[PDB]
RNA sequence: AGAAGCUGAGGAGUCCAGUUUGACUGGAUAAGGUGUUCGCCAUCUCUAGCCUCAGUAAAAACUAG
DNA sequence: CAAGACCAATCTTTACACTCTGTGAGTATTAAAGTTACCTATAGCGCCAAGTGCGCAAAGGATGAGCTAGTTTTT
């Protein structure tokens, strides 16, 4: 039962130090160097511990002299076990002279009682220096200490990516050290005789071939430890990941009656397995786990109340990571080592107990892929999914590709608490700006949100101290707060604004947010999507949409096509005649040369028709943005959608316009209207393919880019920086 | 780091003695007529001018060339990260103490020893013509000679920017020798300033010998340093550092706890029983804390009777809130290490919460 | 030798000690009690143990729950 | 008062010269290719010229405003 380590200028080590152990620790991050220098300490500290001879560490720096490694073990129950009145016996008066001598004979009457037997615990440090002449020294000169302490806490390492499955030495070792029996009792010529008197026609047969035996291949007698596993192979009626459950199995049962508290560490549990079976792993380790407690009401024969061994975990499978959070729960703990911005090795605690149980039980495997990231970008809706996952435009922007976006709602973010692990998994928020400030038409004037309050608290700070650079904050806190009321003006019927533009306020919102990791769009995905200068474009795809998703309804198509000219007029009944020939179909036939060319002009008729009165019933061109970014599920300028303006009972004449359009012409468009259809892909697919056949240079074609969609391009090139300036550190 | 012609000509001197470059002319020393001379007590503190050609250079050499230098770890002052609580941690494990400080630490640091230090980081050429080196330029910025120690020549003098950095990369060999020296004694080493604490875990009377004494004395006679015969302090099991008491009872693997004395919280608990007693806060501002407001600094009469008491309030405020930081980093050096007794986190808990509600009532007091 | 010592300049009242009939000099208020490695140390309790003026440069850690 | 104990890295290796192609006895005796080769970065605030600056610190309207600044250690 370990408590504490450092390691001070060793290896990749300045100053590190672990604590806080818990019985499930897993070890997860992208330097694994870390790591392996993490178990050479420990498996140099525990040869040292047994007097071996080995070779020394290195030094991280050499304007130091020495190397430390520091170990505090939590001597408390073996405390109470010794100190007690009802043990009598040569090992306990040992370990008390051993441990508890020393420490208790320089107290006086008062300390000792009342004082360090209630609720007191007990810890016993040990300090190894390396010199910089190979030197070794230790902080107390008694090997009888370092030889009860290595026995008392084993230290078991096992590697199952070179395991080989016909030695069973491990099992041997925690089989003989974990038992309750003097196998010194057993005399050898009465088992002898025994076996004799069992198998024999004549008496002594048996006897005469064991002495013969021995008289040829007389060696050097059997160790005690020979002799017992001898005696258990005798005694049982037999002998990769069945190797380690047994081992983790009898480890957890043969413990039960012990007082020595063995340390196991696990390298790669999970390679080469299914799944399923890491899953099925962890799941019967946790079983076994559960089955030895005596907690509370459970009580009876075979349940114990005696402290678990402690358990690391190195994995690299989301899987085992799951299951160790969904099933122990409180037990476990994660660990990050990451790097510095030098080059050092750190250790960090990331936050896996959750006090929600539906999100345990909702838990799932892209939850555990989160923590295998360098960069996560959390988003509310599931367009951003759409936008930022986009293989064409993640191809032309290398460093986005590192991340990962995540749909998160508040309750998911408090039970995520991302702000605890900030320094080893940099995150960002994008949000919008309706979740702080709220408008309304019948009343002229803005109101706050429960979110901006709580941010306003987090950044206000009482008990403090004057700072040069802080006074601007408070400034523009009382800003925030005298702006509740903010008497504006808006104009075509409560649709547009008289000069605000959401804007300023949004930049300084985010100047002021930067430090919570934190970024407010100005307007929604779809306002970004579709803007002034992506019109155009927008326009095309539509015209592309028209020319090959529509085809024949009727199987021949040249009679249809005839007699719908001869039955509808081409100019003035131009929209029946779309409406009745044309429909959206999977499968898009050839036609002939004749109809192919008629349908091209029926096409080109049509947009001309729709653009035509799309310029002719709006001028001012920017109702037109505005009423393709509404009816794609968005709100613009005010913060209402349809719904909302609907309920509101405003913009009357806007609406009814809407409703024709949709309901008049572009009836095809419909089914690609509502909110997760598709239409996001299709449209970035047909601008980044178009942009890509105008302009050949890749420079080129990420201005292009950027000058068409200002913000997202701006939101990624935000994050890439950031992902450049901690690339060296968060990579191995 | 290696500094070169070019680096000097861009980073280094941007615009102050880009004139003297272009025009082929030395760069002169820092004469008498740009540096103060502040005294208190038996100390003198020089002060350059904040407009000035070198405090520009100054500033750009502490936070771009040094900066780089690798230190040694025994070294905790002046450094970042650094602070007196990793100054006095590491001793926690050791059953006997011993203290030691270094007499004129600043005034016996050779010149020569500067120079040859920072030889190894600087090309060697010359920045000017055929006259003056890149190093001599960049060292005539540090350097001063001092009027009243005309017979020492020219020294670093404190109160500049570049000092601290300059004693650590100068001390580093002594701290590596020393370090070396008490590593095959079993003995804990660690330095501020020019304060070294020793400990010993192991039961001996070493840090009671005059043997020790002789060999730090010997060690520190090749760069030219003595020990100060007036603060040496040698104790076992419980040890006073500036009103920080270490205690150790002794034993194998002890741990020992660090806490403060009374006598250091006095004047904050004497402040908060007398904000309790209603006592006005001129009296408390001028009595307790050394803070007065003196009739010169005020600039516009304007009005009389409204500056003076907010002027008090903010300094009150601001002596609660620092003295509130110091406590709260002691928590956290506790959270960080757990060397902290209980019995103290209770006490500076309770006070912690006192303080908030002091402050809470100024600020309730000072809105009404 | 050497090393410290010290941010200074003071003033009013009171006490002690010395010289001295009449003034001067020296020491002194973050109090009292307890234990001490005797330290300019630790700990405990109050009602918290005098006033005026000058001077105050640099580098690090700390705004938690 | 003097005193053994006087850092690490400074880029890294590798290697005979002559006329003779096998052998060499200086009072004080490395060096030239190859492969790299590193990063330093900013302070009150606002404004217009958009960072190379200017103004101002009363608004405001170009020089009345008005104008504080933490603890501890070294020292």
């Amino acid at each position: 039962t370990i408590e504490s380590i450092r390691v001070k200028n060793l290896l990749s080590f300045d100053d590190v130090i672990l604590r806080d152990f818990r019985d499930i620790n897993c070890i997860i991050g992208r330097n694994n160097v870390g790591k392996s220098n993490l178990l050479k300490v420990i498996r140099y500290f525990y040869a040292k511990l047994e007097n071996k001879k080995v070779i020394p560490l290195d030094f991280h720096t050499n304007y130091n002299a020495v190397g430390e490694i520091t170990f505090t073990f939590d001597t408390t129950r073996i405390k109470k076990i010794v100190t007690s009145r009802k043990n009598n016996g040569r090992f306990h008066k040992h370990i008390y002279n051993t441990l508890f001598k020393s420490s208790s004979v320089k107290l006086n009457f008062e300390e000792l009682i009342a004082r360090k037997n209630s609720t007191n615990k007990s810890f016993f440090s040990l300090t190894l220096t390396i010199c910089k002449d190979d030197s070794v020294m230790w902080s107390v000169d008694d090997p009888k200490v370092r030889s009860l302490l290595a026995t008392l806490y084993p230290f078991l390492y096992i590697e199952t990516r070179h395991i080989d499955l016909y030695d069973w030495n491990p099992i041997w070792k925690l089989i003989s050290n974990l038992n309750s029996f003097n196998f010194d009792d057993v005399d050898h010529d009465e088992l002898v005789n025994f076996l004799d008197e069992k198998i024999s026609s004549r008496k002594g047969d048996y006897k005469k071939y064991i002495d013969r035996v021995v008289s040829v291949i007389d060696t050097k007698p059997y160790t005690y430890k020979e002799k017992v596993i001898n005696y258990i192979k005798v005694a049982i009626k037999g002998d990769s990941n069945k190797f380690l459950e047994t081992l983790l199995h009898l480890l957890i049962t043969l413990t039960r009656t012990e007082f020595i508290s063995p340390i196991v560490y696990i390298d790669e549990p999970e390679v080469g397995l299914h799944p399923k079976l890491a899953e099925s792993f962890v799941s019967n380790l946790n079983k076994i786990y559960s089955k030895f407690k005596k907690t509370s009401e459970l009580s009876g024969p075979g349940r114990y109340k005696t402290p678990y061994p402690n358990i690391f975990y190195s994995t690299h499978s989301p899987s085992i990571l799951k299951q160790t959070i969904k099933l122990f729960g409180k037990d476990q703990q994660v660990l990050h080592f990451s790097k510095k911005k030098d080059g050092s090795t750190r250790v960090n605690k990331i936050n896996s107990t959750y006090s929600d149980e539906r999100f345990l039980n909702i838990f799932s495997d892209n939850e555990a892929r989160l923590f295998f990231s360098e960069y996560i970008v959390f988003v509310e809706g599931a367009t951003e999914l759409e936008l930022f996952r986009n293989l064409s435009l993640l191809n032309l922007y290398p460093a986005f590709s590192l991340a990962d976006i995540y749909d998160a709602n508040e309750v998911i973010l408090a039970n995520i608490n991302p702000g605890y692990s900030k320094a080893s998994i940099p995150f960002v928020i994008i949000k919008d700006i309706d979740t702080l400030i709220d408008y309304s038409i019948k009343t002229e004037k803005f109101s706050l949100r429960p979110l901006f309050e709580k941010m306003i608290k987090e950044l206000t700070k009482e008990f403090d101290y004057y700072d040069t650079g802080f006074g601007r904050v408070r400034k523009e806190i009382d800003l925030f707060s005298d702006i509740q009321s903010s008497t504006k003006k808006h104009m075509d019927s409560g649709l547009f604004f008289k000069r605000f533009s959401l804007h300023n306020l949004s930049s300084r919102i985010n100047k002021v947010s930067r430090k919570l990791n934190r970024y407010f769009m100005t307007t929604t995905i779809e306002g970004a999507l579709i803007n002034e200068q992506s019109l155009p474009y927008f326009f095309n795809w539509i015209g592309d949409v028209i020319l090959t998703q529509m085809t024949i309804n009727n199987p021949n198509p040249d009679k249809f096509i005839e007699a719908m000219r001869r039955r509808y007029n081409i100019k003035s009944q131009v929209v029946p005649l779309f409406k009745s020939v044309f429909c959206i179909g999977l499968n898009h036939p050839v036609y002939s040369s004749a109809v192919d060319k008629q349908a091209l002009r029926i096409k080109l008729s049509f947009l001309n028709y729709l653009k035509r009165k799309v310029y002719s019933d709006f001028n001012n061109e920017k109702e037109i943005v505005l009423a393709l970014r509404l009816a794609f599920g968005g709100k613009t300028e005010t913060q209402y959608t349809l719904d909302k303006l609907r309920k509101d009972g405003e913009a009357e004449l806007f609406r009814e316009k809407i409703k024709n359009y949709k309901n008049n012409e572009l009836f095809f468009l419909e089914p690609q209207m509502t909110k997760t259809s598709g239409w996001v892909t299709t449209f970035l697919n047909y601008t980044i393919e178009k942009i890509t056949s105008e302009e050949s240079d890749d420079d080129r074609i990420r201005q292009k880019l950027s000058f068409i969609f200002p913000e997202i391009i701006s939101i990624i090139e935000q994050a890439s920086s950031s992902i450049e300036a901690e690339e060296s550190s968060l990579t191995g | 780091i290696l500094v070169d012609k070019v680096f000097y000509e861009k980073i280094l001197s941007v615009e102050s003695f880009k004139e003297n470059i272009i025009t082929q002319s030395a760069i002169p020393k820092i004469s008498n007529k740009e540096v103060r001379l502040i005294s208190s007590g038996s100390k003198i503190f020089y002060a350059i001018n904040n407009t000035s050609p070198h405090s520009h250079v100054q500033l750009r050499l502490n936070r771009f060339f040094l900066s780089h230098i690798p230190l040694n770890s025994a070294a905790k002052a002046f450094v970042r990260g650094g602070s007196y609580l990793k100054y006095l941690e590491p001793h926690i494990y050791g059953s006997s103490y011993c203290r030691l400080d270094i007499s004129s630490f600043f005034n016996n640091i050779s010149f020569d020893d500067v120079k040859q230090s920072l030889s190894p980081y600087i090309k060697d050429e010359y920045l000017i013509g055929t006259e003056q080196k890149l190093i001599d330029a960049i060292l005539n910025s540090v350097g001063y000679e001092s009027p009243i120690r005309k017979d020492k020549g020219m020294i670093i003098p404190m109160g500049f920017r570049t000092s601290p950095a300059i004693s650590n990369i100068v001390f580093r060999k002594m701290d590596l020798l020393i370090q070396d020296f008490c590593a095959k004694k079993g003995v804990i080493y660690s330095r501020y300033a020019d304060d070294m604490l020793f400990s010993n875990p192991r039961e001996s009377k070493l840090l009671m010998s005059d043997y020790f004494i002789d060999e730090i004395s010997s060690l520190l006679s090749i760069m030219g340093f003595n020990i100060n015969q007036s603060k040496y302090i040698s104790r076992e099991k419980e040890i006073s550092i500036n009103g920080y008491v270490i205690e150790n009872k002794g034993g194998n693997g002890s741990i020992g706890t660090i806490r403060l004395s009374k006598s250091k919280l006095n004047t904050v608990l004497k402040v908060t029983h007398a904000l309790a007693q209603n006592i006005p806060y001129k009296n408390i501002c001028n009595k307790y804390i050394k803070v007065r407001l003196k009739e010169k600094n005020i600039k516009y009469e304007s009005k009389k009777d409204e500056f003076e008491k907010k002027y008090y309030r903010d300094q009150l405020i601001n002596y609660l809130g620092g003295y509130r930081s110091y406590l709260i980093s002691l928590v956290k050096f506790h959270s960080e290490y757990k060397c902290v007794n209980s019995d103290f986190i209770i006490q500076i808990n309770g006070i912690l919460n006192d303080i908030q509600n002091h402050i809470q009532k100024i600020k309730k007091n000072r809105r009404l």
